[PDB]
This record gives C-alpha cells, sequence and structure tokens, in this order.
C-alpha cells in the first residue's frame, strides 16, 4: 500500500461542544476513504449526522453518507470509512489540497479544514508508455519545467523506484551516466493532469536533484512535497 | 465557516 499519513485530530472536543474528530486519508486499490473515529466526550448522546464538504480544487465529495446510524452515546467512540470520489464540484482552495469540512449533527454544525495528501490523488493508470513519455515531455513548455532539491537523501535508486511505485508514481525509464542514476517517472492526477519527473541521483552527493513538468505547473510545488514525505517515510 | 446548501448535506440513515 502507499503512504498514510499519522492520524490528526481534526474536530478538536473543544472546538465542537465534546464532538471529536480525527482522521487520515487512505488510497485502497482503486478507492479514496477518509478514514475517521468520532468520540462523543459530552454528556448527552449526539444524533442526526450529515456531511458536506466545501468545493474544492479536485472536487472531493462522500461518496456515502458517514456510517453512523444510532445516537452516539456520552463517551462513546466509533470508526467509520468515508468512501470518497472526485465528481464533485471544484472551486480553487489555498493551500491548492485544503479541503473545508461540514459536520452537524442535532446540536450544531460544526466546521474544520484538513490537508488532502496529494498521493491519494495519484491514480492507478499513471504509467506513461516510453514513447508517449518522450512526446509529452518535449511538448510541455519548457518554461513550465521546475527543478526541486531533495536535501539529505540515502536511499538507493531502487528503493526511490520501488516506494514511489507503492503511491503510483511510475518508472517508465532509467539511465546510468556519469555514475550518476537518471529516472523518469510519470504519474497522473484524479483531475487528468500528468506530471513527469526526472529523478537524478548523483554519487556520494545528499540531494536528489527533480526535475518536474506539468502543463499546470502550479501543482509541481505540491508533487515535490509528496515526494519527500514518501521518501522520508 | 463558509456557505453550507441545504441539498449538499449528505445525511446518515438512522436505524
Amino acid at each position: 500500500g502507499g503512504y498514510v499519513a499519522p492520524k490528526a485530530v481534526w474536530l478538536p472536543a473543544v472546538k465542537a461542544k465534546g464532538l471529536e474528530i480525527s482522521g487520515t486519508f487512505t488510497h485502497r486499490q482503486g478507492h479514496i476513504y477518509m478514514e475517521m473515529n468520532f468520540t462523543n466526550k459530552a454528556l448527552q448522546h449526539m444524533t442526526d449526522f450529515a456531511i458536506q464538504f466545501n468545493k474544492n480544487s479536485f472536487g472531493v465529495i462522500p461518496s456515502t453518507p458517514l456510517a453512523i446510524h444510532t445516537p452516539l452515546m456520552p463517551n462513546q467512540s466509533i470508526d467509520v470509512s468515508l468512501p470518497l470520489n472526485t465528481l464533485g464540484p471544484v472551486m480553487k482552495m489555498e493551500p491548492l489540497n485544503n479541503l473545508q469540512v461540514a459536520v452537524k449533527n442535532n446540536i450544531d454544525v460544526f466546521y474544520f479544514s484538513c490537508l488532502i495528501p496529494l498521493n491519494v490523488l495519484f491514480v492507478e493508470d499513471g504509467k506513461m508508455e516510453r514513447q508517449v513519455f518522450l512526446a509529452t515531455w518535449k511538448d510541455i513548455p519548457n518554461e513550465n519545467e521546475l527543478q526541486f532539491q531533495i536535501k539529505e537523501c540515502h536511499l538507493n535508486a531502487d528503493t526511490v523506484s520501488s516506494k514511489l511505485q507503492n503511491n503510483n508514481v511510475y518508472t517508465i525509464a532509467k539511465r546510468n551516466v556519469e555514475g550518476q542514476d537518471m529516472l523518469y517517472q510519470s504519474l497522473k492526477l484524479t483531475n487528468g493532469i500528468w506530471i513527469l519527473a526526472e529523478l537524478r541521483i548523483q554519487p556520494g552527493n545528499p540531494n536528489y536533484t527533480l526535475s518536474l513538468k506539468c502543463r499546470a505547473p502550479e501543482v509541481s510545488q505540491y508533487i515535490y512535497q509528496v515526494y519527500d514525505s514518501i521518501l522520508k517515510n | 465557516y463558509f456557505p453550507t446548501d441545504e441539498r449538499s448535506w449528505v445525511y446518515s440513515p438512522l436505524h
């Protein structure tokens, strides 16, 4: 499986009259989930749950209701796996992967925000054929190409490739040039955006150079973030 | 806070 960030308290009890929601995002074999735990720290039950997300950059929306079907009793905790899809309304967020959520019960409507790790939006069919990669790389205007240093990285090229592939970042080609490993990689987002990469791993050099080309270059910074998180974990 | 529309709420069924 891909990288999953540690669970975080998205909505602490103190902000929601005893309601506490902690969660993380996963991508399982097709499918995006918001994996959550709901705890009622109040003295009265909570029921009539509903959820909606603000319009957001990748059109993320719940695909089912919250699986909470009876009152959540004082001091009770329930684990809830909420499937999501990317067929909902779109609006640019800042940061790009920010997600504003509204949860209501019988007591009130509460609001929190959380970042969607950009990796959970990497699709399975993101492996570009070699020759299409070549044509696509050449076609993206070179002013779109942005370079990042993945600093202080102590992994080898095979481990780099294997970790990235576990997260739907595919190594399409490999070359060794002057003792430096060159990996050519591709990924595609849920909204159809293709990102192409050249990663250069140099002798005893602790900084890898990551060159990204994307027709939407504002996304590239976010992809660098992701590579860094994957390779550091 | 952000503005919510009633029809965008995804309500849980009650058993």
